[PDB]
Formats: structure tokens, sequence, C-alpha cells
């Protein structure tokens, strides 16, 4: 007694895994703003970029 | 800036050329109406891209 779907084999039962927790952030997440204003942080320090990269609007 | 470091704290010049204002030569000649500089009145000049004008 499982209620029953259907699949390439006949009429098996499913159910559902627990969620782990990993699983890479996918294309949906990739987003311009998110990563141009992260760009910003590959550059070095100093009292030459902290001020440029403290002002930086998006 | 709030938003360095350190302590030690530099402060560059405004502008180049300290090495210079101590041998000032005057050039004297004449010059034709195209240009806007005052006559008879000594002038800084800078640099060479303006000498024209």
């Amino acid at each position: 007694m499982n209620v029953l779907i259907p699949g390439i084999d006949g009429m098996v039962s499913a159910g559902t895994l627990e969620y782990t927790g990993c699983c890479p952030p996918s294309f949906a997440d990739v987003d311009e703003c998110t990563l141009a204003t992260a760009f910003v942080g590959l550059l070095p320090s100093g009292p030459l970029w902290d001020r440029p990269k403290y002002e930086a609007i998006t | 800036d709030a938003l360095s470091d350190g302590f030690v704290r530099l402060c560059i010049d405004p502008s180049l050329n300290f090495f210079g204002e101590g041998c000032k030569i005057l050039v004297e000649g004449q010059m034709t109406d195209d240009g806007s500089a005052t006559p008879d009145a000594v002038t800084c000049v800078t640099s060479e891209l303006d000498i024209i004008e």
C-alpha cells in the first residue's frame, strides 16, 4: 500500500531523499551585479586602492 | 584616508618639478598676434604643447 506512480519498468512506488545541503550554485545564481562587485576583490590593497575599492557603486 | 591600515601616512606633493625652481631661465623675444599672452610681462612656461597657442 503506497500509492504507486509510473516508470520505464512498470508502476513503481516512489519516495523522497533527504536534503543534503551541498549542491554547487548553478546558472540561476550567476548574476552580473553580484560578481562584478565580487571581481573588485582581486585588486591589491593600499592607500591607492582602498578608497576606490570602497566607493565602487554598481 | 580613514580606510587605511597602518600609521605611517604618505602625503604626495601636489605637483612635480621640485628638482628645478632654482635655475629659472628667461627667454626674451618677439611674438605674433595669434598668441594670447600679454606683451611685456614675464610668464611661466610649463611644457611645449601650448606655446603655439
